[PDB]
């Protein structure tokens, strides 16, 4: 139910260093 | 991983390390799909041409890792395998068709900030995301450059690497190689005209190719690092096991066992 | 170059 949400990222509303390039491509 | 960068802590809490008991050896990458199951490439366990036929007792799974070599006391978790499952139609003979396998842990792992499962795609996610040009991410402790005698330097990383790559159209993938491609595979990488570098490499197999969904904020495992011809070569692309396409086999195993 | 792990597992 909780798969895919990273505790130190998503669960805290934090983004990783290259995360946005993935979304830019979508 | 070639031309990647050090991963950040907790960036891929689903990254698992297939470690051999004896001799000690980093066998391959893997992925955590639940508290007792790991997904990996079949050739990581079975590949006759090079003599691999591992059993549940020759291996260990190490989850929550960062450092390739360090025993990360109180961060990493080491688990024992209960049983391994290989897709009955996996083809090691010619093209690694259906390169996938599941491993059931002896006991469930407790989740932490470093350990957390990734999501397996559904039709909808598979369709919206697995499109040419969309980028995915690949992680692993594999080689940094293709093995070659002229290389000077360290070919092994000290910590987990990461690299983002765009999905390539099926017909471009097909024309770049002479290996017979099937739909149970997809290719990723930059085209010659993009003049960019990045690739998975030896020791990266079994590792996940994930994508992040704009629709729900979650990470989906879309591929498994399976094979290539060289690493980072001009005009070549890396091949990944098409997870969605083999999903029926995945659910049947988890459901039964 | 792997640091040694607990024998138990080994
Ligand atoms: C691998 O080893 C297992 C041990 O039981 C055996 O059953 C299986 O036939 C072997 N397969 C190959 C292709 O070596």
């Amino acid at each position: 139910a909780d798969c895919g949400l990273r505790p130190l990222f998503e669960k805290k509303s934090l983004e990783d260093k290259t995360e946005r390039e993935l979304l830019e491509s979508y | 991983i070639v031309e990647g960068s050090d991963a950040e802590i907790g960036m891929s809490p689903w990254q698992v390390m297939l470690f051999r008991k004896s001799p000690q050896e980093l066998l391959c990458g893997a992925s955590l799909i639940s508290d007792r199951w790991v997904l990996t490439a079949a050739h990581c366990l079975l590949y006759p041409p090079w003599d691999k036929n591992f059993t549940e007792n020759d291996l260990l799974v190490r989850i929550g890792k960062h450092s390739r070599t360090r025993y990360e006391r109180n961060i990493e978790k080491i688990s024992m395998l209960e049983k391994i499952y290989i897709h009955p139609r996996y083809n090691w003979r010619e093209n690694l068709d259906r390169d996938i396998a599941l491993m059931k842990l002896k006991k469930p792992v407790a989740f932490s900030d470093y350990i957390h499962p990734v999501c397996l795609p559904d039709r909808e996610t598979a369709a919206s995301l697995l499109q040419a040009g969309y980028k995915g991410r690949v992680t692993g402790w594999g080689n940094l450059k293709e093995t070659w005698t002229a290389n000077v330097g360290k070919g092994q990383p000290s910590v987990l690497q990461v690299v983002n790559l765009p999905i390539v159209e099926r017909p471009v993938c097909k024309d770049s190689t002479r290996i017979r491609i099937t739909d149970n595979m997809f290719c990723a990488g930059y085209k010659p005209d993009e003049g960019k570098r990045g690739d998975a490499c030896e020791g990266d197999s079994g590792g996940p190719f994930v994508m992040k969904s704009p629709f729900n904020n979650r990470w989906y495992q879309m591929g498994i690092v399976s094979w290539g011809e060289g690493c980072d070569r001009d005009g070549k692309y890396g091949f990944y096991t098409h997870v969605f396409r083999l999903k029926k086999w995945i659910q049947k195993v988890i459901d039964q066992f | 170059d792997f640091e040694e792990i607990p024998e138990e597992y080994l």
